[PDB]
């Protein structure tokens, strides 16, 4: 019902990125996480904290962010590394709780300088 | 009041037209119930389908398995769900059943005969008993209201489903193919009633 | 009125002349069949290869089974077709079946014994009488102007036809080699013209 | 029995490129997909859209672009990313129903600037 | 006096609360003793976990299994321990048994019906007789003093103890399933006493 | 009880690095090791040294350093090499025996020079 | 006349001094014939060696089976050859039996006891009667002229030739190690002699 | 008997190159193939294409070119690419009817500029 | 004059000073011989270890079967030596059987019931007659001189040995476990005298 | 019991090397190679020529070089190519007959440019 996001981009290749994201609601039975839109393509996902102790990994970039849950709060974030020129793009986040109910993120630009 | 045995549905083509509805003679709350089922298809590396979707007046999905992208099995059991994870995936048949009740919560997604581990949820929460049992596309509402996205293209069959919590081996003699009698839902006299493009034709599966 | 029990056919090279043709007594216009084969090449990873044609006056490729390069197998019932996939290859002999019924259009690519998906194609269309079923080459006419690249070299046998479509048991029967009676082409009584470059020889294939 | 194009080549090392292609025919029932020809070896297929619900991709370009399959016209895409030297060629895109009939289209030159 | 043959605890949540807790008959300072269970969860890749805990007045952990983050397992007879190391981790049910004595300090880690090295450790130490055995999170005192981060999330059970050092044979029978007698910690006549959010259920595990 | 460490940071990309830790304790029966703390993400561990003649390497980074052993004394080495970019972090070294106990070293920083 | 059941030559290193020669007592032209042998070396990796070497006055390699680097099994009836193909070579003992007649210009290139692919090659071309029959080292005379890059170091053995074609199932039996008879080279009763560092072994392969 | 070559050396790094050979005989019965021999080592085989419908590849170097097989004339083509610093030496080419018997050819060096 | 069957000695830790001394009552020089023995450890990937050494007054090595860093066994028996190369290492139990005469200098290398080439040396060298079989450290003396780098820690067993060149036969029945008679040194009747740290136990290998 | 060796160090990166080796005794029966030493860590073999027709190669290095076994004469060759970075340090060379006699090589320096 509610979503804030922070994060910048125009980083440069390599380097690391720290985003985060906010909301007003608990995070329990609340399975959150990343997507990627690059241009083109598709709206897909990065990465997600499960609801119990685990944490799926997008197959395209293995070993690439954290997702680093936040409890007691919402702040999500990634620790971004080795920033390459393909990760330019928009980055989706929301939390969704059910099928056909996830309350879609507004997301937030990164660039790649080369 | 019709018999299945070795038969199968198949729906060609995606559309959200096409469907069939099964109907059974419960009457009492639900509070502890197991389901099983067999299915092929090859939409995992597309988009997301609906595999088994139940309906009631209050809430549009009571109980709900589905399949997301890159992500695996999502079963839902009212207001929450567990996202049971699967790495990789392959072509071929597929069986499946799970288990839950009220009193403790435990769930437990049985795959190709083998467990994944215990899992709690909704500890409490009480079924309805009117259904409107849909398959072929998951629904928002009490029969109706279908995106095409989720419809599934392929086959199904063998679904059965028990109101209580069957031990760990009855489901093994299940999966093996032995005689059993299923009290909501059996495929050996089952009531059904089917829209739109669907087939019914020789298990392809073994 | 032969039999080619444990007999099968070889083309040495690529050629555009060598051929045979086997004849059929049908006479009513086919509205659903079924075919069976083995084969074994090694072309897929140099070109494209014809596996079996068809003819009619009216359209060049009635029934066609061909494969295309780093595609997989192509199976055309007219001017439409299902792009069967395979990721990988190898090099060891190969058992293909294939359905099709006018009713429903469904389709099934039992491949090595198992199979791959329903799909629908061609709902209605009825399939000729009168037929020049050649092997060694696709032809884009009754029976002539054959393009080398299409060719096929190395060896081919247990050909069946059925008017029918088979239960997904007598598949299974026909992988295991056992005794059945087809109605349109009998490997175990047929009768064939050769031309050009192909010689019989037993199967070294199991 | 109709065919154009749309693209550019003179592209910079890794980044992306949109090209298109239209025609004046439906793509029901017509599998659509895009060649490559390099300068010798031969024509060969880059990656086409199944009939339904599929996309074969070529082996030598895994995860190399996006299908993008056009519906209710024809406007095919690849978004192109991490351009490298050896995407320079002609790059043909074509509609074939049945085989020996493909009616060939004209295909469109990109170039990999170092 | 109970018996639990084909059950198993099940710890659904992480907790610090909830844990079980069995009582032994011993009496005398034990020298040599040796160890079976099976025990199924998938927290490798997020955590550490305890496995077994022991507990003496003097020492907190007189005995102790545990696994180590990208380490394995890890087995303490007191003030030290033997790292043997796993190089990869799956998901499924697990067995293991261990055994040691004072007079060569030799120890053998069965997992899975096989060996892995002979170590040596603590050659001299002498057991005590008093303990409080807990079983689902690791304890820094007598029973008390639990840390989450430690606590297990799963099932467990088969858990069997003696007193003496097993030949290599009789493991391979336990690990067949036979009937042998436990003299310090029988599963089949056991008892215990739990606390928290703990059920029993039939083993899901072969 | 106590501990000592001596290395630098402000590396080069690829070249090597050489870093050392004391004790006032003996090694025997005292496995010793290193983790690695990067920006974000959590304390991991780089490498360490087993009781009895083994060394266990971190996943992350295979043939990365080398444990180097000290016997007689507390002198443990790593013998950095192909120092990359994504190296930068605390770099922590602690002995640990038994669970529980394993009185956490302090660790050095060191830097990745593009 | 001599039996070698059971064992085998072997070449301990490598010199272009040490063969064996073998007699046979044809008399006509050949016109098709086949062979089978058993063979372990480990030289692929390292350069070419010659498996079997035939002579005859007016060529030197009549009929020849070599080993190219990289590249694989070639096999020459005179001055053409056909390039098998092995993508991965192992460490282990082989078998391998070919066969070729003048009628067709067929070939087949059994390895292990399965099939690879049909050729055609030199289609009239008639074999001499007169031979020197030698093992050890490729001849580019009449028996002489060897070159040490060709010896081979190793053992063979189970060496068999036939003046006719053998059916796909013969090939079989062979295999398995069954009685037949040869009517050109028999191993059962076989005479031959021999030069230079070379033994006779029992058969260290199965 | 014969045999004549058509190539240049001097090439950057990465690029393309054409070479081609010729001689005075049919190719039918004639497989022909290419071999490397750069400093030391020893003459090896890049790739060569066999006498019927198949054309094998040096190990060492997958994808790296085209055997381009001649058909009715003799000119063999390789369509280099991705020139590395490591193809600099002599490729030699030839054709070998039976073992003992390939008529060896004489070569074209070719550099790598950095 | 002692039985050891289904015992092994353990080494539990590097050491210089721990081993044992096999004795045996040859009397004439030794010119034909072969000897077999199971062994399990895991030094590989850390160092190099001696696993079998021979004594005589002359030469510090007469017959040594040594393990080389990433290069794998190697076999002397005297001022020579073969390198049998091993890509890979795994941890397991391994047996290992060696033989060699000086009349030809043939010798094999049967690794877990396999062989991997025959291949010459010392052909013509006579053993000695009176040693000093030490086991536990490879020594540079008579029976001294010993440097801990080599020592072997872990466990080794079902030491055997022949004044002769078994067939082909008998090794693979050794493999199985079966009832025959060494004539040097045999495992079923043994004498040994042992220093240091080493301990008898039963051989938890199979 | 005696040795001598040729080699050069200080040099580019990729670049080939060609070093060289002598000594006073025959190669029959005496299986010779190079181990490499880098700075830290412990003396490594890099690879060597077996007695009868093998070579073996260190796994770090797969490719990398050529033992070159000289015959009638001692003059072992390794053929460098694709210097990177990490190869510095000492190439030590020897001879080895039977386990404890192995008669150790002076070994020589090689340094990477960058």
């Amino acid at each position: 019902v509610q979503l804030v996001e922070s994060g910048g981009g125009l980083v440069q290749a390599g380097e690391s990125l720290r985003l985060s994201c906010t909301a007003s609601i608990n995070i329990a039975g609340l399975a959150m996480g990343w997507y990627r839109q690059a241009p083109g393509k598709q709206r897909e996902l990065a990465a997600l904290s499960t609801n119990s102790g685990t944490t799926i990994y997008g197959n395209s970039v293995k070993g690439r962010f954290t997702i680093s849950r936040d409890n007691a709060k919402k702040t999500v974030y990634l620790q971004v590394d080795s920033l390459k020129p393909e990760d330019t793009g928009i980055y989706y986040c929301n939390v969704r709780f059910n099928p056909d109910r996830i309350y879609w993120g507004q997301g937030t630009q990164v660039t790649v300088s080369s | 009041q019709t018999d299945m045995s070795r038969k199968a549905f198949v729906f060609p083509k995606e559309s959200d037209t096409s469907y069939v509805s099964l109907k059974a003679p419960l009457t009492k709350p639900l509070k502890a119930f197991t389901v099983c089922l067999h299915f092929y298809t090859e939409l995992s590396s597309t988009r997301g389908y609906s595999i088994f979707s139940y309906a009631t007046k209050r809430q549009d999905n009571e109980i709900l398995i589905f399949w997301s992208k890159d992500i695996g099995y999502s079963f839902t059991v009212g207001g929450s769900e567990i996202l049971f994870e699967v790495p990789e995936v392959t072509v071929a048949p597929v069986h499946i059943c799970t288990s839950w009740e009220s009193a403790s919560g435990i769930v437990e997604f049985w795959v190709d005969g083998k467990p994944r581990v215990r899992k709690s949820l909704k500890k409490g929460y009480t079924v309805g008993a009117e259904a409107s049992i849909i398959l072929g596309q998951e629904q928002d509402s009490f029969g109706g209201n279908f995106e095409g996205s989720q419809s599934l293209v392929g086959d199904i069959g063998n679904v059965n489903m028990w109101d209580f919590v069957l031990s760990p081996d009855e489901i093994n003699t299940i999966y093996l193919g032995g005689p059993f009698s299923p009290n909501v839902l059996n495929w050996r006299a089952l009531k059904y009633e089917v829209q739109g493009e669907v087939f019914t034709k020789p298990q392809l599966w073994p």
